[PDB]
RNA sequence: UUGGCACCUCGAUGUCGGCUCAUCGCAUCCUGGGGCUGUAGUCGGUCCCAAGGGUUGGGCUGUUCGCCCAUUAAAGCGGUACGCGAGCUGGGUUCAGAACGUCGUGAGACAGUUCGGUCCCUAUCCGUCGUGGGCGUAGGAAAUUUGAGAGGAGCUGUCCUUAGUACGAGAGGACCGGGAUGGACAUACCUCUGGUGUACCAGUUGUCGUGCCAACGGCAUAGCUGGGUAGCUAUGUGUGGACGGGAUAAGUGCUGAAAGCAUCUAAGCAUGAAGCCCCCCUCAAGAUGAGAUUUCCCAACUUCGGUUAUAAGAUCCCUCAAAGAUGAUGAGGUUAAUAGGUUCGAGGUGGAAGCAUGGUGACAUGUGGAGCUGACGAAUACUAAUCGAUCGAAGACUUAAU
């Protein structure tokens, strides 16, 4: 099938109200001092703990 | 296994019957009420298989009568059994022996101990 | 008049007097209490809430539900009893037999009973119109294009539109299930257990609801 | 099986003994998290077979590794098998199960694929 | 039988020897019939010299199956080939011998006689 | 239905039969309830009410139509663009080839017949089936629920007693009641019987490799063959359409005048169908008319007349399955048995390697019901669920009474 009318720019921009990324899900370093991903090794002195 | 199953079905389970293996020739009384009166009567093949279980493992018979193959299966714990006798020992190779259905006259007969 | 509530733990055999074969369901009810008694003076309806399985207790830092919560903990302080984790109405007993905070046994049912048993359907996920509602196929040859489409469902063009409830694919299982006129076989004290003859709605470790027949 | 890992049959099992077989030599390789979930359940039944020591528990584990040979010690050179039955073995005789661990790294650029490292408690 | 196409051995004292299933009796849209049970069918071989002929539309019942039947007491029986034997209208056998083991289940106060014939039931 | 007319469509509204058995009407084929009979009974004929459910498989023909065979309680008639080709086919009919009969001087046509002959499209909007997020329901939360409504199910045969009784010269042969067992359909489930079971066990052929023997590995449809765990399944195993109320349809009445008689009707009172409303099963408070019950949390700063984070609670992120396209749902996160590993089992296969004895040898016997084993049952913190972060209340106004 094809499209029967043209999309208007408001029916288009509501059908993308959902469509986006999220945060990283990051949390701080007590060794590094800098940001890193939860459950994964820090990448600046390179140490996991626990 | 589980615990629970194993516990109740424990009093079905029946410490009176001989040990046999696919492959030998057994008799079973069978206790028929069959009309008006009840009577045994005797059934004589060899095993053919055993699928395995708790008290819900069974065992078929296989004869030949007049030219037609017939096929007897009970359940081992079943209170409709009077006994069973082990005539013989066979020599087989593997646990279930289906090729003995295609098999008739010489070639179905198995060797002995 | 009378109810409980167990896990189904699955299904075996047991002989008759005959020396006949039935098959039989494990049913394992233990634990059972008696939280709460609804009248018509207050709530409108009479009723008595059963909880089924104890839980453990309050925790600071609790994650998952193995630990009750705080607003489950004062409804099962009214009671002494400790917290349930499945908690169920019974509509078809009589009110002023029972007493708030009394164990219920399977000894309440006893064999020969006729009974009925509610449950939830095992989950098959998303299934295509063959499966789900039982319908037929189309030719496999004779130069065919049509084997596992919708094929029992088709519309007319007056309407230009289609109708409500068509049987096409969805999400199938998963739904409240009763099995009607159901016996009891033997009741177990020791173990808290119910054969039930037959089989009953639901996968393993799944709750059951067992009641009388009403009919 | 337990997870087909986008593979036929005979490919997945001939690239989970790749995969175990350079972790004895290595062990510490990086590769995917869900490659990495299914090569633990390889090595360690492996290491199982070496604390037993019987020959038929070394001819039961020859139909798994590979034929390569290490000349990484500066002394004579060995292969896979006897590094198993010889070094690796002699030192978990005490501890029962566990013997790898894993270790998350992240996305990798190009892919997205999740990175993770495992290695030989 | 089974089907509507289904050929079946003739296990009495008469011309015919095989036979072809027409219809299964009792009942609208029953397609499958089993030992006990009464069928139209129609005679395709038969002997010189009997009572049957070829091309006669005749009725008859079902004394052993391939598939067997079970028992209420967990027990089942399966023979070896499908066989039949043609009856008269009031269920009595229109021969004077039959061959072969016939099912235990065709004495419920219905074919008693051919049960009397039987070899071994 | 065959026709009449020529109002939309020729910058295109795809034409017969079949697959499908969806949806509707009643002028009812079966079942349910009745009046009359040239209704003795068992069957019938004709008319009235009734649309709840049901209303087969084959041979011939491209066929619709029709004839026939074997059954059935019955094998109903019609509409939906002669229902349905962005769902399927392409047998027939109106493309290009070739042949027969007939017509024509001819190129060629059929009042006709025969063999062969490309079926395109990734779904924007409405509609239909499943499944999530936001806000609202005048504090914030966790559970349990009422049912305004809506949707499902609704079929029927054969035997045995009452009774060889009533009826009938006789042959024949019951209404009204009480039981047993089926056919078709629906739903749940894997204990039994089978199917499958590409990381389970075993046998065997060719050819390469592990330096050789022995023992194993790759390729040849999973090389082929015999079995088979969990899970998914029917042809397998259980269950249901039961018993009952209320008002009615056609009919049958009681008591009664208009109309001193008569009359079911004008007032008044009864009875009466598989049909209507309940009674059985499922969904349901976005039912904006947003319902009910039991529990839990509730303080500092202003004068901001209002904010603030925190409390109860729930997630981010990790180990998973009884759930699953994703997301949701459910079992867990060290104060821990959620998954992997280790140790015991169940079930499956069928007698491992090495060694000894016997044979010239292919092989056989013992150590030993051996060895091996995906999903199933237990125990065990040896590995991984670390440390952490985010959201989330302080309860508006009028009236009445205590």
């Amino acid at each position: 099938a094809v499209p029967k009318r043209r999309t208007s720019k408001t029916r288009k921009n509501k059908r993308r109200t959902h469509f986006k990324i999220s945060v990283p899900g990051m949390t701080e370093c007590p060794n590094c001092g800098e940001y890193k991903l939860s459950h994964r090794v820090c990448k600046n002195c390179g140490s996991y703990n626990g | 296994n589980h615990k629970l199953i194993e516990a109740v079905t424990k009093s079905q389970l029946r410490t009176d019957l001989p040990s046999f293996r696919p492959g030998d020739t057994l008799r079973v009384h069978v206790r028929i009420i069959e009309g008006t009166r009840e009577r045994i009567q005797v059934f004589e093949g060899v095993v053919i298989k055993r699928r395995g279980g708790g008290v819900s493992e069974t065992f078929t018979v296989r004869k030949i009568s007049s030219g037609v193959g017939v096929e007897r299966t009970f359940p081992l714990h079943t209170p409709k059994i009077e006994k069973i006798e082990v005539k013989r020992r066979g020599k087989v190779r593997r646990a279930k022996l289906y090729y003995l259905r295609s098999l008739r006259g010489k070639a179905a007969r198995i060797q002995e101990i | 008049t009378k109810g409980i509530l167990g896990r189904k733990i699955g299904m075996t055999q047991v002989f008759g007097e005959n020396g006949e074969l039935i098959p039989v369901t494990v049913v394992e009810a233990k634990e059972n209490v008696v939280l709460q008694k609804k009248t018509v003076e207050v709530d409108g309806y009479n009723a008595i809430q059963v909880g089924f399985e104890d839980k453990k207790a309050y925790k600071k830092d609790a994650k998952s539900n193995k630990y009750a919560n705080k607003p489950a903990e004062g409804h099962a302080k009214k009671a002494d009893a400790a917290p349930k984790r499945f908690i169920r109405e019974f509509r078809n007993v009589d009110v002023d037999a029972y007493e708030v905070g009394q164990e219920v046994s399977v000894d309440t049912f006893v064999a020969g009973d006729v009974i009925d048993v509610t449950g939830v359907s095992k989950g098959k996920g998303f299934q295509g119109a063959i499966k789900r509602h039982g319908q037929s196929r189309g030719p496999m040859s004779h130069g065919s294009h049509f084997h596992r489409a919708p094929g029992s469902v088709r519309m007319a063009s007056d309407a230009s539109r289609v109708f409500k409830g068509q049987k096409i694919p969805g999400r199938m299982g998963g739904n409240t299930v009763t099995v009607q006129n159901l016996e009891v076989v033997q009741v177990d004290t020791e173990n808290k257990v119910i054969l039930v003859k037959g089989n009953v709605p639901g996968p393993k470790k799944g709750l059951v609801e067992i009641r009388t027949s009403i009919k | 099986g337990y997870r087909k890992l986008g593979r036929t049959s005979d490919q997945r099992k001939a690239m989970l003994r790749d995969l175990a077989t350079s972790l004895i030599i290595s062990e510490r390789i990086e590769t995917t998290e869900a490659r990495a979930k299914e090569v633990r359940s390889v090595v360690e039944k492996l290491i199982t077979l070496g604390k037993k020591g019987d020959l038929a528990s070394r001819r039961n584990a020859a139909k798994t590794l590979r034929n390569v040979e290490i000349l990484n010690e500066d002394e004579t050179t060995q292969t896979a098998l006897q590094k198993l039955f010889g070094e690796i073995a002699e030192r978990y005789t005490e501890r029962q199960g566990g013997y790898t661990r894993i270790l998350k790294q992240g996305p990798r650029r190009g892919d997205g694929a999740e990175s993770v490292i495992i290695e030989l408690v | 039988m089974i089907q509507q196409e289904t050929r079946l051995k003739v296990a009495d004292n008469s011309g015919a020897r095989e036979v072809l299933t027409i219809k299964v009796l009792g009942g609208s849209g029953r397609k499958t019939a089993n030992i006990g049970d009464v069928i139209v069918c129609t005679v395709k071989n038969a002997t010189p010299g009997g009572v049957v002929k070829k091309g006669d539309v005749v009725k008859a019942v079902i004394v052993r199956t391939k598939s067997g039947v079970r028992r209420n007491d967990g027990s089942y029986i399966k023979f070896d080939e499908n066989a039949c034997v043609i009856i008269r209208d009031d269920k009595g056998p229109r021969g004077t011998r039959i061959f072969g083991p016939v099912a235990r289940e065709l004495r419920e106060g219905n074919f008693m006689k051919i049960v009397s014939l039987a070899p071994e039931v």
